[PDB]
């Protein structure tokens, strides 16, 4: 169905980037009509800036010197239900690097009842010239290596007493 | 429906004349679709004169004929619509016909009595 | 002697009254075979011809004192009257009584009468009668007036001994003529249709041996005392804890945040009347009664956006489905004892409560719905066992001559016989071919087939009636059968649908040589032969039940139409006429009551319709399972005797055998004959060590470790794994570790047994399998070949891992041992079901192939009239015309023989069929608009399918499952299959514990006053006593109900102090008598125990509800209430000895659950890798899918019972557009389509319907074994 995943906060120089806002309805089978907006505070800076609103499958940019032709749509696409509302940065740069807003209003569509939501998701990304490997993974293989060596020199010692012992019983027979 | 109405009512002048109807329908009796038609004709064949009606509530036309000797004695919930006579009087001699119609059954009730006034 | 026979007169009358007068002033058992209503003994020979029919002396030594006589008919069956004169005016020499006992002992009388109450019976069904009907009615009311007058004159009215008014059933007889008469006189209609009923019960007492049958009927209930004291014990119990647990929240609802006009909830709930005013402020799923369910917890429902969840207003189901009050939670309970519709309770009180609940109905569905049924169910398996033991125990104490004898030696059996088999079966095949979207060229080939079939058997039958003699071929009945099939084939050949399917019973021939056929043949006969009594009495009932029910509820489900159909028409089920009556009463009998229930109490009340349903139920569901019991315990035991040998005529195929064993053989030889002519001590002691490493119990429990773990980490992997980043990577590498593992534990294996050893033992095979298979994945993903669809369907594989914990676990290895052992003999008796199966489902094919087709407006699923698009053309031009058009057709249905069969599946399980039969009973013809009703009548092969292919399938097969495990038993010498060694010790020393002889008796103390508390508690006074407070207990309990006043609240708190302080004081004064004996009897410690939790509850639920905010845990600890009342089994010695079989029962029900869990999650983690991402329609949704573990084993626990399986089956059913969206993008995942794979789906879920269904079976044998072990020792 719809699961709400976390935008990562790494994102290289010079490469491509997708900022993830997936927001999903408590329902799903209810209707409604979306529209999103995006803000960016950077570095440095106290004050937070809108860059870009998007609403019945058309892209507005404001205009900024950060944003202006390297971001596109990986939103939710056909449709006026957006549940996925993530960006696409193309060329990241360094002055891309700060705190995201991204802004939801979603408009339900009930018998006889209309609700107008609103919800927020702040994405902090930093900007680095090489991608830094995940702590998790570089434990996590230090781990299976170590075990892999623990439990063969266990297994490893074992047989050898084992064998010392047989062959002592053999020789004493 | 099924009304439960006497054929033939004997009534002494000067009486009060009460003019049975009940109905059996099965669903519950809701006043704001409830409708019941109380009619008046001389005979079978003659014109019927409409003189109490329950549309929301009770509404008494109050028709010159009867002066202001019509009242309802009924109760729409208990399956009653009932109406009586006061102070019987010679011309009051016809037929009286009670039509029901209780949402949502889909059928039309109709009770027809014989009032006849004797000395 | 036989010369004992003397016409009565008045000088034996005289001798008589002297006699008794002697014994009069002075001041034993008759013969059973003169007993009234028997055959006259063979030794008295003929009777005189003058004597036949005559007032004649008392035969029986007993009776001959005493003034009576015997009268004779032509059939030697005696009659006992009584001599006094009928009423003071008849005398027995008189000639009125002489034509009153003529008339009353003959067979027109009794012909008669049983014609009359058939045409009777025949009127009852009328629901509208016309005018001429009153004076047939007054013909069949004067009949039996003619019957009571005579045997009012016969045999005296009520003064004498063998008079009209003792015999029983002649009360029925009086209360029907009263009745009538006195309600004609007078003159509720329905009443008095009520009490003329009451003339079908007169065909019990006029169709012989009919009373035998009720008699026993009356027996087997009266076994069944103790156990329904323990079912209604239990039913109570589980309805107090449900009401603690659930009390008020089905009542949940979404109501909406913003109101306008300064408007509140309280104000709102008072002017609302209509579901369309309802929907405006409460949330509504499309198309549903009620309101959508929610709960305050995480694991519950959710409510929309905008809507917040609030306990008010009715319950679901009209407010009839509740926790609300002991009566109602009692309801529920029973329903999900008998499971009617139970996983729609299920799945409301987990939308309500949460989903950690499930344990309350796991608990209870195992503890009732399987063994209080098992307990009746076997109570009444002894009952009959000792009825036929005592039966069986009781009872033993010129030129055309040429020719024909010509065509006689052409009919050679090793040929002939074997080519008309081959015959048989390939005609079988052939119709088999069949199907809705068939061309014109198969149509053609298939009927030229067809007729060139029924061309050759019309040969056979023929030159079989010109070699045989037409007398002579007529004698047996395969002769005779085959016949009426042939002219039958030859009067479809000059003209129906259905009478081209007579011709699969010409499969049955086939049971000469197939021996499991022939048993199904024998039981079916037995059904009408043997057991053709109670047969009747089942149908009687059933006749009666209908005809009740027309009776009582058909006006109102016309006149309050409208309460339960929004169209105010009538529903599909209804009592409005004679067959839709009974077709309820048929539904109930299958075991669905609730739905129908609840429009019979909507549209005729409580009341009426409660009374009504149980006692149908009851009786209805006893005299089924009494004739289901006769019927297998006959074809079990009585039938086969092996009287003669196997086929002793040698067989037709067994011959044909022979001479191919003669001739393929001897031709091989002489083939094979014209070939001739034409022509390191070191490695000994390394295997020792491996042997050392590999057998130490250090290394078992290792591997049990690491498949737990690795079992484990498959939990995990569900649609939420990229919320899970850290964790996803820790079980990749955790994998590979694993993988490295195993390998070292296959190699160490090889290393200590040899590959012979290895490669000879199954569970070693598994293990390689699945290190094989987890081998190949792991060299792919490290070779790059990590997204190949071969390997990607391969990686779903890592499901079976769970199967190495098989070989580990004693329980599951024992009871697979008992399944595989078992299978051998369920593949034949699967074999004769699929033969079966197969004819009922061609004969569907045949009547239903194209015809569910359906123009439907899609945007709210209805079906178009047929007086507007009554074609597909017509459906065409409104689906280019009107966008949401569709003129699709059902997932399930008779398409052709596959379909057939899952169809068959569905109606046979009673789930999902009530579709298939709507759509049958629509259906008009191929590419027409069905019509309400069109086909009525199609409901008949339903019902006749549901008998045969249903009750007689499951009699066969339990029949054969019998035998199976009572040779499993005995090859092994009698001990329990379902336990282990160290269980069976246990088993010995819980046996020990039921068998106890009396115990020393509790020593007094010195004291005064301690031994006035001795003489006091030992009193069997105090105990009774004990049981009458814990009764009032009892009932405080069940006062509780939703919405009380805090004034109940308060004195039923109070109530409950009090008797906690007396039940306190009782304990107290016991350990101070008793001293410290006390404890030696675990009774007294169990009541320690509780009155210990009940104080300590008390005041712990008495801090939480004053200083604390958490209802939850209030009502868990307020749960330790219910111990008190568990006391009472300690009063109640039958429900002791059925628990007690229970708790012996336990180990072996421990083993299977182990197996039933283990396969439950494997076939979680494959319903988590498959159907994650299928459409949330039919039984999938938001709460029941098989995204995650936990809602896969929600789903898995639910049709474990085989409860809604079609509802979770038919979302995946889908595979193609309009019907799914093969390019559906799933936010938060690359996963691509909600389309399902139908194949998987199918096979998926009748593999697990058919695995559970027998590990279910295995349970049950367990109990009953357990129960037959304990009351018979
Ligand atoms: C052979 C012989 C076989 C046995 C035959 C007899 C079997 C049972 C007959 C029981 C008689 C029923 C008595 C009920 C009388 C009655 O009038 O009932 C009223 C009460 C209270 O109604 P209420 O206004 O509170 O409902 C709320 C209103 N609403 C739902 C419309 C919103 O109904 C309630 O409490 C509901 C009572 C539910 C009782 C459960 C039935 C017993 C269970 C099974 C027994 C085994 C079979
Ligand atoms: C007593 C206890 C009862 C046991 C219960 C068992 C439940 C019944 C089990 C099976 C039900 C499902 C059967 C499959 C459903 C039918 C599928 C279907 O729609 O059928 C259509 C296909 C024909 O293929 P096509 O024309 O689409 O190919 C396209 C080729 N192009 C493109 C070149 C033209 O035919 C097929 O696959 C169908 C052929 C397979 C059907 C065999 C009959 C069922 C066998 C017995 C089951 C026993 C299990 C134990
Ligand atoms: C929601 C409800 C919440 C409320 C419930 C709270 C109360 C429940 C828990 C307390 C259970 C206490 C266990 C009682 C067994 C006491 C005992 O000592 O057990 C003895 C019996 C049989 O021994 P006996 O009576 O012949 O004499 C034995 C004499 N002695 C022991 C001196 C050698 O053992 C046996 O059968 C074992 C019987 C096992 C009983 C399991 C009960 C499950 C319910
Ligand atoms: O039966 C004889 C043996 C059984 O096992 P054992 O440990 O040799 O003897 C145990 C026995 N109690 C004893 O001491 O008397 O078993 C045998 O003696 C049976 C014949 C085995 C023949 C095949 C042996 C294959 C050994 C392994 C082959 C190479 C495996 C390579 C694996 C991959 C590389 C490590
Ligand atoms: C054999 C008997 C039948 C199978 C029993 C299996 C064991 C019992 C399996 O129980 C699974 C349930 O607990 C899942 O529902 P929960 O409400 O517990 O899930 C809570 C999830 N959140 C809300 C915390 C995220
Ligand atoms: C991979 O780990 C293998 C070990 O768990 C094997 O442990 P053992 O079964 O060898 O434990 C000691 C058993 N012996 C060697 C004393 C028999
Ligand atoms: C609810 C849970 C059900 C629990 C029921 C358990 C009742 C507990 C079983 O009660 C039977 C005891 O008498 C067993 O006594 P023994 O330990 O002497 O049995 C023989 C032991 N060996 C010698 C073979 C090892
Ligand atoms: C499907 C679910 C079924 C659940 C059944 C629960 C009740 C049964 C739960 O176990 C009840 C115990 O009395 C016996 O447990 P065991 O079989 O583990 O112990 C037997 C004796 N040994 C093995 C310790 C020596
Ligand atoms: C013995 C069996 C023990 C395990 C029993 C089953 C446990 C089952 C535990 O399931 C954990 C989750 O997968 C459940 O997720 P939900 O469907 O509740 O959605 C969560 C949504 N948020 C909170 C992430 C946004
Ligand atoms: C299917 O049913 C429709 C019902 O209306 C049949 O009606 C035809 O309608 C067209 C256009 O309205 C007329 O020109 C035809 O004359 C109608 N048929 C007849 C028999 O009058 C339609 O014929 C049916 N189609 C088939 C193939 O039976
Ligand atoms: C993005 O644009 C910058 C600006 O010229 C350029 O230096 C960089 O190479 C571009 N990266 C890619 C991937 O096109
Ligand atoms: C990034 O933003 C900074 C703002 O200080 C600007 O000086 C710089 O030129 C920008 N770089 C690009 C590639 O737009
Ligand atoms: C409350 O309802 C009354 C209706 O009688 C209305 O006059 C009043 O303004 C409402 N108050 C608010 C705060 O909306
Ligand atoms: C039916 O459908 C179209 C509408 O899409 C309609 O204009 C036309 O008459 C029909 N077309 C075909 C191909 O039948």
């Amino acid at each position: 169905g719809c699961v709400e995943v976390d935008s990562e906060t790494e994102a290289v120089y010079g490469m491509t980037f997708k900022i993830l806002c997936i927001s999903c309805k408590r329902r799903s089978e209810t209707n409604a009509e979306t529209f999103t907006e995006w803000t960016f505070r950077q570095k440095g800076t106290e004050e937070f800036v809108k860059i870009l609103r998007y609403e019945n499958e058309v892209l507005q940019l404001e205009e900024d010197e950060r944003f202006e032709g390297r971001v596109v749509w990986n939103g939710s696409r056909g449709t006026k239900d957006l549940q996925d509302l993530s960006i696409f940065i193309t060329n990241v740069t360094y002055n891309h690097s700060g705190d995201y807003e991204c802004h939801v209003y979603r408009l339900l569509f009930f018998e006889n009842y209309e609700h107008n939501t609103s919800v927020v998701k702040k994405i902090h990304i930093e900007v680095v010239d090489k991608a830094n490997r995940d702590m998790a993974s570089i434990v996590s293989e230090i781990m299976m290596y170590v075990l892999i060596v623990v439990l063969t020199i266990w297994l490893v010692a074992e047989m050898i007493y084992c064998y010392k012992k047989i062959a002592a019983a053999t020789e004493t027979a | 429906m099924e009304v439960t109405v006497p054929a033939t009512l004997n009534v002494l002048n000067g009486s009060d004349a009460r003019l049975p109807c009940t109905f059996n329908s099965c669903y519950t009796v809701n006043h704001k679709q409830f409708s019941l038609n109380w009619t008046y004709q001389e005979c079978n064949n003659c014109s019927e004169e409409m003189f109490l009606q329950f549309r929301m509530k009770i509404i008494n036309l109050k028709l010159e004929r009867f002066q202001d000797r019509v009242e309802f004695s009924g109760n729409p919930s208990k399956y009653d619509v009932s109406v009586m006579l006061r102070n019987v009087q010679p011309e009051d001699e016809g037929i009286y016909n009670c039509y029901i119609m209780n949402p949502p059954d889909r059928h039309r009730g109709h009770g027809k009595i014989h009032l006849q006034v004797l000395m | 002697g036989p010369q004992s026979f003397v016409h009565f007169t008045k000088q034996s009358l005289a001798l008589i009254e002297q006699r008794i007068a002697e014994r009069k002033s002075k001041e034993p058992k008759p013969s059973s075979d003169l007993e009234a209503g028997k055959q006259l003994p063979f030794i008295y020979g003929d009777i005189p011809p003058g004597m036949v029919s005559e007032p004649l002396e008392d035969l029986d030594p007993y009776y001959a004192d005493k003034k009576t006589f015997i009268v004779l008919n032509k059939g030697k069956t005696i009659f006992r009257f009584n001599a006094t004169p009928a009423l003071y005016m008849l005398s027995p020499f008189s000639p009125l009584r002489r034509i009153s006992i003529k008339i009353l002992v003959h067979s027109l009388f009794s012909m008669l009468i049983m014609c009359t109450i058939l045409t009777n019976c025949i009127f009852m069904t009328m629901n509208n009668p016309p005018d001429w009907t009153k004076n047939v009615e007054y013909t069949f009311t004067g009949i039996y007036t003619f019957e009571s007058l005579v045997k009012i004159l016969a045999r005296g009215f009520c003064v004498g001994e063998f008079t009209f008014l003792r015999d029983p059933w002649n009360w029925l007889d009086f209360v029907v003529i009263v009745f009538a008469y006195l309600t004609e006189f007078v003159n509720n209609v329905s009443a008095l249709r009520t009490f003329r009923v009451l003339r079908a019960l007169k065909t019990i007492s006029v169709i012989p041996g009919l009373k035998t049958i009720v008699g026993a009927l009356i027996q087997s209930v009266k076994k069944l005392s103790d156990v329904m004291i323990l079912t209604v014990f239990c039913l109570s119990v589980f309805a107090l804890i449900g009401l603690q647990l659930f009390m008020g929240n089905l009542k949940h609802k979404c109501f909406r945040n913003s109101l306008e006009n300064n408007e509140t909830l309280e104000s709102i709930m008072n002017t609302l009347e209509s579901e369309e005013d309802f929907r405006k402020y409460f949330y509504y799923l499309e198309g549903s009664k009620d309101a959508l369910l929610c709960g305050f917890s995480t694991d519950s429902g959710q409510c929309p956006e905008g809507y917040t969840c609030v306990k008010i207003g009715r319950n679901p189901d009209y407010g009839y489905t509740s926790f609300d009050t002991f009566s109602w939670a009692f309801l529920a309970l029973f329903r999900l004892m008998t499971q009617d519709y139970w996983e729609n309770l299920y799945q409301q009180t987990l939308r309500a409560a949460g989903k950690t609940y499930m344990i309350f109905f796991v608990v209870v569905i195992f503890l009732g719905s399987f063994y209080l049924i098992n307990l009746i169910l076997a109570v009444v398996a002894m009952a009959y066992e000792e009825q036929n033991q005592a039966n069986i125990e009781e009872a033993k104490q010129p030129y055309w001559i040429k020719f024909k004898k010509c065509i006689y030696f052409i009919v050679m059996d090793p040929f002939v016989d074997l080519a008309i088999t081959i015959c048989i079966v390939l005609n079988t095949l052939f119709m088999a071919m069949e199907h809705h979207p068939m061309t014109e060229e198969f149509k053609n080939v298939l009927a030229i087939g067809n007729l060139v079939f029924t061309g050759i058997f019309a040969a056979e039958m023929v030159l079989k009636l010109i070699a045989m003699d037409p007398y002579e071929y007529f004698q047996v009945g395969w002769n005779i059968f085959d016949s009426l099939i042939v002219t039958l084939s030859l009067v479809e050949l000059f003209l129906l649908s259905v009478l081209r399917s007579f011709r699969l019973l010409r499969v049955f021939k086939l049971a000469k040589s197939w021996p499991t056929l022939n048993m199904l043949i024998k039981i079916i006969g037995n059904s009408v032969g043997a057991l053709g009594n109670l047969t009747l009495v089942l149908a009687i009932i059933v006749f009666i039940f209908a005809v009740v029910g027309m009776q009582l509820f058909g006006k109102s489900y016309k006149e309050c139409v409208c309460k339960i159909n929004d169209d105010c028409t009538l529903p599909r089920w209804h009592m409005n006429d004679f067959f839709h009556s009974f077709l309820i009463v048929f539904r109930v009998l299958c075991g669905e009551w609730i739905e129908t229930m609840w429009d019979c109490m909507e549209v005729a009340g409580q009341a009426m319709c409660l009374i009504v349903y149980m006692m149908v139920m009851v009786i209805g569901n006893l005299v089924v399972l009494n004739l289901f019991l006769a019927l297998l315990l006959s074809s079990f035991s009585s039938d086969n005797l092996t009287a003669i040998e196997e086929d002793p005529d040698a067989n037709n195929l067994q011959i044909a055998v022979t001479r191919i064993k003669k001739g393929i053989n001897y031709v091989k030889q002489t083939l094979r004959e014209f070939i001739l002519k034409a022509f390191g001590k070191i490695w000994w002691n390394i295997r020792k060590t491996c042997y050392k490493i590999v057998e130490h119990s250090w290394f078992e429990s290792f591997i049990v470790l690491m498949i737990l773990l690795s079992s484990g980490a498959l939990a995990f992997e569900d649609i939420y794994i990229e919320r899970k980043k850290t964790i996803k990577i820790i079980l990749e590498y955790a994998d590979k570790i694993f993988t490295y593992i195993f390998i070292l534990e296959m190699l160490l294996k090889w290393i200590a047994y040899g590959y012979k050893t290895y490669f000879t033992n199954a569970w070693c095979w598994l293990d390689f399998l699945i290190v094989d298979v987890s081998l190949v994945t792991l060299v792919a993903n490290t070779l790059g070949y990590s997204d190949l669809g071969p390997i990607k369907s391969l990686r779903t594989l890592r499901a079976l891992r769970p199967l190495r914990a098989l070989s580990r676990f004693e329980g599951m290895r024992v009871v697979v041992n008992a399944l595989i052992g078992a299978i051998p003999s369920i593949m034949n008796v699967l074999l004769v079901c699929l033969i079966f199966w197969l004819i009922f489902s061609i004969m569907g094919v045949n009547l239903f192939a194209g015809k569910f087709y359906e123009c439907i407006n899609t945007t709210d699923g209805s079906r178009f009239p047929a007086s507007q698009v009554p074609n597909r053309s017509e459906c065409f031009a409104l689906m280019n015309v009107s966008q949401n058009v569709r003129w699709k057709n059902l997932k399930v249905n008779f398409d052709n023989v596959g379909l057939g069969y899952l169809s068959l599946l569905q109606v046979a399980t009673f789930k999902g069929w009530t579709i298939i039969m709507y759509a049958a009973v629509d259906s008009v013809n191929v590419d027409k608009q069905p019509k309400y009703e069109y086909s009525l009548y199609m409901y008949i092969y339903f019902v006749v399918f549901i008998i045969f292919g249903s009750f007689f399938t499951l009699n066969l097969f339990i029949g054969v499952i019998i035998d199976n495990f009572n040779q499993q038993k005995k090859k092994l010498g009698g001990q329990d299959i379902f336990m282990t060694e160290e269980q069976k010790k246990y088993y010995n020393a819980m046996k020990k514990l039921g068998s106890k002889k009396p115990q020393k008796p509790i020593p007094r103390p010195g004291n005064k006053i301690q031994g006035c508390i001795f003489d006091l508690v030992t009193n069997q006074a105090f105990d009774i006593s004990i049981m009458v407070l814990i009764c009032l207990n009892m009932v405080t309990m069940m006062v509780e109900k939703e919405g009380q006043s805090q004034h109940m609240t308060e004195v039923l708190y109070w109530i409950n102090v009090v008797f906690i302080i007396l039940f306190t004081g009782e304990c107290v004064l016991k350990l101070i008598s008793l001293r410290h004996y006390y404890f030696t009897v675990g009774w007294n410690i169990f009541d320690f125990v509780v009155v210990i939790i009940s104080i300590v509850g008390m005041f712990l639920a008495d801090l939480i509800e004053t200083y604390f905010v958490s209802p939850t845990l209030f009502r868990v600890i307020r749960l330790a209430r219910i111990g008190r009342i568990l006391r009472l089994v300690k009063g109640a010695k039958g429900i002791r000895t059925l628990l007690f079989a229970l708790m012996m029962s336990l180990p072996a029900l421990f083993n299977i659950g182990l197996l039933l869990f283990l396969v439950m999650f494997i076939y979680a983690i494959f319903g988590m890798s498959n159907f994650a991402y299928v459409k949330k329609e039919d039984g999938i949704n938001d709460m029941f899918n098989f995204e995650t573990f936990g809602n896969s084993m929600i789903c898995l626990f639910q049709i474990t019972t085989s409860a809604g399986w079609d509802g979770l089956l038919a979302p995946i059913l889908n595979s193609k557009p309009p019907d799914c969206d093969p390019k559906k993008v799933h936010p938060g995942s690359s996963v691509e389509g909600d389309c399902g794979n139908p194949s998987v789906g199918i096979f998926y879920f009748v593999s697990y319907i058919i695995i559970s269904f027998l590990v279910v079976v295995n349970m049950y044998i367990a109990v009953i074994l357990e129960n037959f072990s304990v009351a018979t020792e």
